[PDB]
């Protein structure tokens, strides 16, 4: 399994593939690892399905409740800190998971969160089994002067690469770009597979 | 003799404390709602005083979640705290089951909360009544609740000061599947007649939701359009 | 002197609070039930007011589980909460033993709940009476319960406002193994006479179950057929 | 001045609340029992009203376990709950020790239960008295218990309404080792005289057990034979 | 004004509730005890009524353990429960230390129990007084205890109804090291005079123990011998 | 009859205790605040008595954190403790979420605290009202809170003794986006008129904050400049 | 109006309940103590009634531990329980620290115990006063304590009935470093004068301890020597 | 009507119980303190009665720790217990943080303690006021606290009986940076005038501390020097 | 990861580099390890991020509250002490972290705190993966007669060294100097990298 959050100009793009497996037994071809968590924010799950899912629901709600009572959307670093508190508070019987939460408030953001509530923001980062491979290509071709369209391609490339060198990852890769203009929008499957073909990639 | 303490059935089978509580709600502002075409709408009379109040900030129709709102009448403080309870209570059902399937259930929980203070000795009941409106797995739904914890589902109803009045108007001129535009009208008309012993309707607060999507709060001008 | 506080035996051996409570139930709607052929049926007088009420939503006969229902009379709020208690309590027996073998037991638990508030100081008793009906491992069974926690099994009975009346009619014209159609009739007739000082029977709410299967709630037209 | 609250010794050393409670039991039905030949028997006056009551269902002599039964008098509700307590309490001794060796102990536990409400402030005492009868490791045993938690073993006794009366008859004509048939007779005769200011004895409820075996409840005809 | 509630010191420094309690004990039966030769004896007036009571079963002198007995006076129920407490409390010291070395300690525990209800708000005090007698590591010992939790060791004493009377007789004719036979006599004589305003002493209940061995309960004939 | 105990709704739907509480706040000092240009300011009338008081130490405007302050009126003690609660409560949100994003929330928590004593039986409500002012994620914000737990956001407001007065002045002469210098003036003028039945304004306590930075407490001379 | 309940300050700043309590102690026996040469002594008036009381068993001067004793006055029961508390409390300091270094501390703990019932609502205060005497790490020490929890160290003092009297005698004729023999004399003389309105001093109870060793209880003859 | 119970706001916004409490403190001894040169001093009027009291043992100025002392006025018992609380509370801050940096904080904790009894139903408030004095991280500091939990920092102040008097003297003749010798003088003079309606100042108790070192308690002769 | 606090005359300087890694996988190039915790005091984190972060927030809020309540700032030894107590109090399920807290109250100070609440003051001390290396250069060239400017250089040198011999350390080295006059001031990134270049150092 592999996910990736990438920051650029005035947007943040997040994508993941979706094969869920049990050791070498790839039991589920179409899991979901990308979730909208608020009007202007998304999150990527990676690790044990049980812990991740419950975690997504808590976060999802915790955010909606916050919005209503405060009349304004929770800032990204705030969501990241909240999460950070939850996880660390139970470090000795941790949610075996690794979360990536991207979004845009006053500016774009992307934070990496570990099972101990360690939270750190980067301009891009990957999460999951195939992390290295993507970190390889991103390290090689990412540039903060890219257009949201260039971005969406780089990402697909990044994931398709990890799909090659990592048996744990696989299936249809899916992306969502979140901008202040349009908000959190997930790209149409077709359009994605279209870019794949165009790029001469595979699967 | 029998009307000084809330604990306790009267010789005629009544909880005087809960009655006294009801009084407090009558003295509350007037609001109503009704199911219509393919949604439901809520409308409250936003009666303002000083130029010094921060207008909209005195929101009477409050959201519980993007698909369910409620409006309250009675001791303001009591209403607020009881609202937040429903809010988190809502969140709770979402996080365990993954989805607030039946709204009826949401109101039942908050109702039971209120029912508890109806019998557990040392504690004053919630002096407030409110109505929940929204669309759930079953469809558009409308409920009301009093300080006694009594809850009922309606086709249309009201609460607060001019309940009896506005309710009678509807009781008479309520039109089953009235399309939104006409429904909001009938409503505002009904709200008018009632509290409108004092002529000016002022600026009503109105919001609505329709099956298939989230709630919509009417903007100042839009409401003024029906006004 | 002795009728102001519920704690406490009167010089003549009576719990005045529990009495005052009973009063509240008399002022409740009228309902009854009876065993018949190979099942049991429940029937409640659904007396409605405004055109603005959501009809059926005011269900008086409530299900505890597909094979056992109950109808209540007294403080509405108290009735609701006491119903839900029985519901989960029912579920509990199902999950431990795998099957609600004896319904009598279900009522006993809810009865004890009520009996507790009969003596534990600081807390007002449940101002409600209700009857449970259904078919269990033993067969069709009929029970009633009052605010005192007293419980009894009947062949036929009633509760609420016109108890004394309707009960006497049955006491007289009750027919042992009356087949469903005739049983519902005798019942509706009995219900009529009683509360029918005011002529119109309105729209009664009736449901029944028969050994071998689940409960059946009579539809508007079906009931209107006996009406 | 001193007779309004149960907490609390009166200037003369009496728990008025417990007294008021006793009153409630006097107004209870009449029942008695006595040891005889090689067992003990229980007999209660089953005074019925309406044709509409489900006859036998109003069982006054209740079993605690196949070898011990008890009959009660006072607030019906209180009696029921106190019965079930003894039942499970009985089961408890069985499951730990493997056998309910001494019945005296069973009554002591239920007695202590009642004694607690005699002093623990906020809670009304149990308005009921009852007698336990059965054969244990020691042999046939007979006990009675009042709302105060006072317990005593008898050779023969009664309780409820006509206690003083029936008790005096026995006090006089009680025959030590009277064989069952004659014992039930003396009993029924004694029960008659007492409550029989109103001539008709109606249908008494009688059951008995004899050392060596389980309890036997007399059937309608068998009892009618002595009647 | 000051004599209606037990909580609470009176303007003159008295716990009225505990006083009212004392009253209850005066109205209790009469009993006494005294140390003699090389043991101590207990004697209670067993005043019986009906022929229908089970004689001996109404044992007033109760054993706590083979070497210590106690006799009580006051609210019977309260006495029983307070007895059992001492019994298990006795057992407790035995199981931890291996031996009930000092009896004084046993009484102190039960006394403290009673003292607690003397101040802990919501709960009625124990309306009873009793005396413990037996031989311990120190030797034959005699103690008495009242509802206040006050405890004292005697050479001889009494309690219940005719306390003042019998006590004065002893106060006068008590003989230090009187051998058992003569001691029981002096006692029975003393008990007589006191309560014997009504001539007949009836059948007294007497038991004794002597250093070196367990307690001995006098049989019907043996006691009748001194009677 | 109805105005002696705080528990409890009056026959007209009012919590007399909470009312009596409000009285205490009216007798409190006068203070106000208002939003202006790009910040908000707070101003309290520091009315001093003896030369022996330690001047400034009697700070009425207190900081909750570098970006949010509050001023209170009513029972001084109650105000202090309620302040500290908000302080730690503030810290709490900071440590979990990393940032106090919405100040509205801070006030809501402290409000709920106060609302609790509005119904939980045995405990006197907080006899105090206060206003929170500061700039949060949303911007400059102004709130007020009463002993009932009622909370509202303003554009400008006052509290304490001369509320009605000063509030009316603003209600009339309040200027929307008045730049700080002029805003503090309008304020001090408004504060004057009100409490200034006694001519001398004495030494007012004033502080302000503007979006982009921390709070600024005006120094003796600076305030004296507007005085 | 203000003297019926102990909770609660009177309009003049007094705890009436604690006052009423003090009354109870005045009606207590008289006792005193004083520091002398190189120790301290305690002396209590052992006023006896009946020949039937077990003499010495009514010990008024009680040991807490071989080096510290105390004598009490007031409700006997309350005194006993409060004594035992100090005893175990004493043991506690010994077992943790290895040595009861400062006796002052022992009294403080027992004092605080009493102070608690001075404010914790539902519970009657300890109706007793007592004085602790002994020699600690600091030397011979003398303390007294009242129902209010107030504690003070003396050079000599008294308590109980004739406090005012005996105290004045000492106040006048107390001799600083009076050697034991003369000190006990002055004391007994002082005790006499006071309570001796009734001439006979009877048999006083006296004990003393001197730095360097354990406590010594005076024997019948020794005390009679000063008598 | 409104002045019998402490729970509870009066119709005019006042806690009568806390008022009644204040009364108790007025009737307390008189004491004062003030900041001076580079420290602060405390002085209390040690008014003695009998020759039999142990002089100094009646220390009114008590140490909390080598750098902070406090003097109290009101119900003695209440003062003691509240002192010890501050003492351990002081220790607590020392053990966690390693140093009692701000004394203000110490008083706040003890104040909050007192504030709690101001609203938590069943419990009488602390009938005492006191002042804390000492030098902390910030420097010499002076605080006072009343039964309401209200706390303020002074330059000089007093408490107890002659507060109004002595305070006015200072209010007038208080000299800012008066060097110790002159400060103690002004103080003693101020204390004199006040309580000195009765001429004799007796033996005042005085202590002081100066920045840089620990507290110094003035010896008998030293104080007599200013006397 | 390496951090260092150094004392001199009338100031305290504190600096750290900023690489956050997971074993050999250097996942975050720009983490933050230097935090101002009060007007005249700073703290350096080192160890497990989750623990470190939460600990920092606690310390922050706690300090702010105390300042308001006491009207004065909490002394450096005092804040050390508090931290000490918290940490030790939970020694058997510790915050695996190593903290360095420096600041200036009546004089400059720097305390080394270990996960068992052990707290000790020194004239300088280093914390982290590269501690020994920096302890070297410091033990070799630190002089209490240095100027705040000589100080900042020394510090930059030391960390730079550690960066050479320790793969667990890296990234932009950043410093903050705290003096009574100006309070806690963090030097500008350019000025830092300027000194690096001037000194003939690298990265």
């Amino acid at each position: 399994t592999t996910t990736v959050g990438i920051t650029l100009k005035d947007a943040v793009i997040m994508a993941t593939e979706r094969r869920v497996t049990m050791e070498n037994f790839i039991m589920h071809k179409n899991g979901k690892k990308l979730f909208q968590i608020d009007t202007y924010t998304g999150m990527t799950i990676a690790g044990l399905v049980g812990d991740a899912q419950v975690l997504v629901r808590y976060m999802k709600a915790e955010l909606e409740l916050y919005r209503l009572q405060r009349r304004v959307n929770m800032p990204i670093e705030a969501v990241a800190t909240l999460l950070s508190n939850m996880l660390n508070q139970v470090k000795y019987m941790p949610y075996m998971v690794q979360l990536l939460v991207g979004g845009i408030d006053t500016a774009p953001h992307v934070f990496s969160i570990d099972a101990a509530g360690g939270s750190v923001e980067d301009i891009y980062a990957s999460t999951g089994s195939g992390s290295p491979f993507v970190y390889g290509v991103l390290e090689s071709q990412y540039s903060e002067k890219m257009t949201v369209d260039e971005g969406v391609d780089l990402v697909i490339r990044a994931i398709s690469a990890a799909k090659q060198r990592d048996s744990a990852s696989g299936g249809m890769i899916d992306v969502a770009v979140i901008t202040r203009k349009d908000g959190y929008v997930q790209l149409p499957t077709d359009q994605i597979e279209s870019r794949i073909r165009k790029l001469g990639l595979i699967l | 003799a029998y009307d000084r303490a809330i604990t306790v059935f009267s010789p005629d089978g009544r909880l005087f404390q809960v009655e006294y509580a009801r009084e407090a709600v009558k003295k509350g502002s007037t609001a109503l709602g009704m199911k219509f075409a393919n949604g439901v709408l809520l409308i409250s009379d936003k009666k303002v005083r000083s130029r010094l109040i921060e207008q909209n900030s005195i929101e009477k129709i409050q959201l519980i979640d993007d698909y369910v709102a409620a409006v309250t009448s009675g001791l303001v403080a009591d209403a607020r705290v009881l609202v937040d309870f429903a809010r988190i209570s809502a969140q709770q059902e979402k996080v365990t089951y993954g989805s607030l399937v039946n709204i009826e259930n949401l109101v039942k929980r908050v109702a039971d909360q209120m029912q508890q203070y109806t019998q557990y000795g040392g504690v004053r009941p919630y002096g407030v009544s409110l109505i929940f409106a929204g669309i759930d797995q079953i469809g558009p739904r409308l409920f009301d609740c009093d300080p006694a914890g009594t809850i009922n589902e309606y086709k249309a109803t009201a609460i607060g000061s001019g309940k009896d009045a506005v309710v009678s108007f509807l009781e008479r001129e309520y039109k089953e599947n009235l399309p939104e535009k006409e429904a909001v009208t009938l409503g505002i008309k009904a709200l008018k007649s009632s509290l409108e012993e004092g002529e000016e309707l002022k600026a009503p607060e109105i919001a609505s939701i329709t099956v298939g999507n989230k709630y919509r709060i009417y903007d100042q001008e839009e409401v003024k359009k029906f006004l």
